[PDB]
């Protein structure tokens, strides 16, 4: 579906 | 250049109309006929006949069929009968009441034994290998009259006996399933012929609407 | 059997000439028009339209 | 540790495999269906999904190379967003063909009529258009909203950014929870649970009127079928459970970090959704007998 | 009566043995061989959307029309690969379908027992059916336009019959053959036509005398097609048999044969090149066997049909050769 991304505006944590 | 595009524009709107027609070709389904000597072909056509070899056209149940009967056609079946590729199914039509006939072109040869011997060109030709037959009894009322005036050993010689119409019927038609090399690959509806409307066109459409299953489950790749 | 044997009859009364006289002609016609087939030798691609 | 090492280099040879084995089937697939078949509206539906899987598999190896490192990105702005934008459509794309291709089976089975008198290839067209248009309508947040960053300290990774459209920091957070959420819960329902819902009730009752009819002549379709939803199921929803739990752990991992296990469980759940999009053509094309003469004759 | 047919037969073949002096091969051994010719197909048409059965070139070498079981009757721009006409059918069971000479008419037959000859040249614009033919009690297996106005039909009865546009029944009916006629074949001058039927026997039929000049037994299986040389010399038979026999008018002798024992299905179609040098015969291995006619031997293939062919087409000038298979595509080969 779609790849998970995650941050923010500007800290995120996420994984490819 | 003018003149090739003129042209152009023809080949597509005949696509257009190919496409179009070639849909409702495939929005109906085909059945084959076969059998002859008064084996009650004729009279399956009367009662489904709801709307040269014979064509007509009938819808029962938004169902759109198509009737060939090649009766007229009295040159070799093996020249033409690669047509009929990619029918639904194919409606073998057997007189019951035909096992104690003799054919008039030779009276060595039973009438019935050469339905079976049609029958069984039908279904070993390697034009009809996923081709399912819904095969089709008739005269089975004339039948149960004359199967206690006469029997069925004269027509089988391998009978146990019991010359009943239940038991008779179950032999009579166990003969045409074992006819079929390819079980597993085609089905063989077996049904017998009604007076009563609706009956027989309900089990045609029975019979088709589970080959168009199987059609669309082989297609899909279950099968 | 009337009708077979008077067609046999006008099949038989025809002249039959020798296989090898009749080849000749089969083979002069094949070399007298193989410049002439497009299928024999390669044509050239401005001279197909075929492209 | 060196479970930890092992658990990071597996989705690394995952994806590989992955890549090869779709490019190699899709390749296939698109070369018999495309070009040496007859079309169908089965192979009309399965021509679709190998060009999405190819799509998808096409741009693969960049996200290998993403996650060799650590989701650096090493290439510019423009080119991450067009990878991106493609994964994202294409896997979108592969879940609803999947969906769709259930629900025509349910409707051949089930409507044996209606699917042979409506059933075209124009209406097929006119139908799959749509699974590509709600595809561009999941996808558009990542055509706006994903950007390209760089660390201060060197390291670049193109993620969701939001300093343009926030305006302000406290502005931009909330625009970034909000719209986090709003895909987590989107991703969950649309691209999850309307398939899965789709893809089991449809195959049930495929299940379920052929054995009322008595057609199981062999295990074979049935296996088959079970194969498919188990694959589908087992691969698509550990990661559209990881997706879901970070989801609604949105606060807690931005603010404090509380759950790390979904941070290093993701790679391995998206490496199993795109095997699961690499083998669904095996499954969905190969198990055809034509299509097996048909690629054996070519 | 009988003896004396039983007799005059072993006499006919008497005659044979006396004229075979020497085989084509063993004369023809002193020309060079053609060798090996790369054909590859120019155009694929692909407008159908059933098995093709016949087809047949134009006299322009761009107009042609193919028959299928779609019930749609096309003709094939082959220049540019567009459809001039699509005409529909009353019956979509069609075995044979003819082009006219002038390119006005076009006719088809098949399992209605009906030859419907259609106007290409409409004032209105449509195509529509001119002429019925009736009177056939078998199927129409092949059928050749003599002219605008004479046709002859091979029909699945064991009878070749010759019909009149403008009076609209037979006018000669041609009676011989045992088996079932399958193909038909006009010679160049259009006096002299051949029938190949399931008798395993073609034989020689006359336009204007009407009855069967000369009779050809070299065939064991069922004969499906059959053509004449470019000259109307000779002509070729291709039987289910696999094997392709060559038969000279004025010899009345199989003069040669082309088999081969790797291939063991029959021919459905088969023609000669401009020169009658090349042969091209089509077989059930879903291919087509290029032949050298002198020699018989292989000289190319025309693989890339998914299904078998059915119909063969060379043009008139030789330009290309088109082969129409049963998987609804025509290929252009030059």
């Amino acid at each position: 579906d779609a790849e998970f991304r995650h941050d923010s505006g500007y800290g995120g944590v996420v994984i490819a | 250049s003018a003149e090739d595009k003129a042209a152009a524009e023809r080949s597509k709107m005949i696509d257009k109309n190919l496409r179009e027609d070639g849909e409702k070709a495939a929005r109906e389904v085909k059945l084959l006929l076969l059998g002859a000597g008064e084996s009650g072909k004729n009279t399956i056509v009367k009662q489904m006949k709801i709307i040269g070899i014979v064509e007509t056209h009938f819808t029962f149940k938004d169902l759109h069929f198509k009737m060939f009967d090649v009766g007229a056609q009295r040159s070799e079946r093996k020249k033409w009968i690669h047509c009929f590729e990619g029918v639904t199914a194919i409606i073998f039509c057997v007189a019951l009441s035909a096992y104690d006939l003799v054919l008039a072109e030779d009276e060595e040869m039973n009438r019935m034994h050469a339905s079976m011997k049609l029958f069984d060109s039908i279904c070993n030709n390697k034009w009809f290998t996923d081709t399912s037959i819904i095969l089709f009894l008739n005269k089975k009322d004339l039948f149960e009259e004359k199967i206690t005036h006469s029997p069925l050993t004269i027509c089988f010689p391998e009978y146990t006996g019991a010359n009943k119409y239940d038991e008779a019927a179950s032999y009579i038609q166990s003969k045409f399933e074992d006819l079929n090399k390819r079980k597993d690959t085609k089905e063989i509806y077996t049904h017998f012929t009604c007076s009563t409307d609706t009956k027989n066109v309900q089990f045609v459409f029975d019979a088709v609407t589970d080959v168009i299953i199987k059609n669309n489950l082989k297609d899909c790749g279950l099968f | 059997a009337r009708k077979l044997v008077e067609q046999l009859k006008m099949e038989a009364n025809i002249d039959r000439i020798k296989v090898s006289k009749a080849a000749a002609d089969l083979m002069a016609y094949c070399e007298a028009h193989a410049k002439e087939d497009p299928l024999l030798t390669p044509v050239p691609a401005s001279e197909n339209p075929f492209r | 540790s060196a479970g930890y090492t092992v658990l990071r280099i597996l989705p690394l040879v995952v994806l590989g495999v992955t890549f090869v084995l779709g490019v190699l089937g899709n390749g296939l697939v698109i070369w018999v269906a495309g070009f040496r078949m007859t079309r169908t509206v089965t192979t009309i539906c399965y021509l679709n999904l190998a060009l999405a899987d190819f799509s998808f598999t096409a741009t693969l190896p960049f996200l290998i190379v993403s996650m060799a490192m650590g989701e650096k990105w090493p290439f510019g702005w423009f080119l991450c967003k067009l990878i991106h934008i493609v994964v994202d459509i294409n896997l979108f794309g592969s879940v609803f063909l999947i969906g769709f291709i259930a629900l025509d089976r349910c409707i051949c089975v089930l409507h044996p009529v209606w699917a042979q008198n409506h059933r075209t290839v124009s209406l097929a067209m006119k139908v799959i258009v749509g699974p590509w248009i709600l595809a561009l309508v999941l996808t558009l947040p990542v055509f706006l909203f994903l950007t390209t960053v760089t660390i201060p300290n060197g390291d670049t990774y193109c993620t969701f950014n939001f300093a343009s459209w926030g305006g302000t920091p406290e502005e931009r957070l909330k625009v970034a929870i909000t719209m986090l959420t709003a895909r987590g819960i989107i991703r969950f329902v649309i691209g999850f649970l309307l398939p899965m819902s789709i893809v089991a009730i449809c195959y049930g009752l495929i299940a379920a009127k052929i054995h009322k009819k008595g057609m199981i002549k062999s295990s074979r379709p049935l296996r088959v079928l079970t194969a498919v939803v188990a694959s589908f199921f087992i691969c698509w929803f550990p990661f559209q459970l990881v997706a879901l739990l970070g989801t609604v752990w949105l606060k807690e991992m931005l603010f404090y970090g509380k759950y790390k296990i979904i941070d290093i469980l993701v790679n391995p759940t998206s490496s199993l959704a795109f095997f699961n999009s690499c083998l669904n053509p095996m499954l969905y094309v190969f198990v055809g007998q034509d299509f097996r003469e048909r690629l054996i004759h070519s | 009566l009988r003896q004396e047919a039983e007799q005059l037969k072993n006499q006919i073949r008497d005659a044979r043995k006396a004229c075979a002096d020497a085989t084509l091969s063993q004369i023809t051994n002193n020309i060079d061989p053609v060798g090996r010719i790369q054909m590859r197909t120019r155009r694929t048409l692909r407008g159908h959307l059933a098995k093709i059965y016949a087809m047949h070139w134009g006299t322009d070498s761009r107009l042609l029309v193919s028959a299928s079981q779609d019930g749609k009757l096309i003709i094939w721009d082959s220049y540019t690969t567009n459809k001039v006409h699509a005409i529909p059918l009353r019956s979509s069971w069609v075995m044979t379908c003819a082009y006219a000479p002038s390119g006005n008419y076009v006719a088809c037959g098949g399992l209605d027992n009906i030859c419907s000859i259609y106007n290409l040249k409409t004032r209105e614009g449509n195509v529509r059916v001119s002429r019925e033919l009736a009177g056939h009690t078998g199927y129409l297996s092949c059928c050749r336009f003599l002219d605008d106005n004479q046709i002859v039909t091979s029909s699945g009865d064991t009878t070749c019959a010759l019909w009149d546009i403008e009076t609209g029944q037979q006018t000669t009916t041609f009676t011989g053959h045992t088996g079932d006629v399958m193909s038909l074949s006009l010679a160049p001058d259009t006096r002299l036509f051949v029938s190949g039927a399931c008798d395993a026997s073609a034989k020689l039929w006359d336009v204007r005398e009407g009855m069967c000049r000369q009779t050809f037994t070299g065939h064991e299986s069922d004969i499906n097609a059959i053509c004449f040389f470019p000259n109307g010399n000779a002509f070729a038979t291709g039987s289910d048999d696999a094997t392709c026999r060559l038969f000279d008018l004025r010899a009345d002798q199989e003069l040669m044969t082309y088999s081969h024992d790797n291939i063991i299905c029959g021919i459905t179609s088969v023609s000669f090149s401009k020169s009658g040098r090349l042969l091209l015969a089509g077989y059930d291995d879903f291919n087509c066997n290029v032949w050298d006619a002198l020699k018989a031997d292989r000289a190319g293939v025309l693989a890339g049909h998914d299904n078998r062919v059915s119909c063969l087409g060379v043009t008139d000038d030789g330009m290309a050769v088109a082969t129409g298979s049963w998987d609804s595509f025509l290929k252009i080969w030059n």
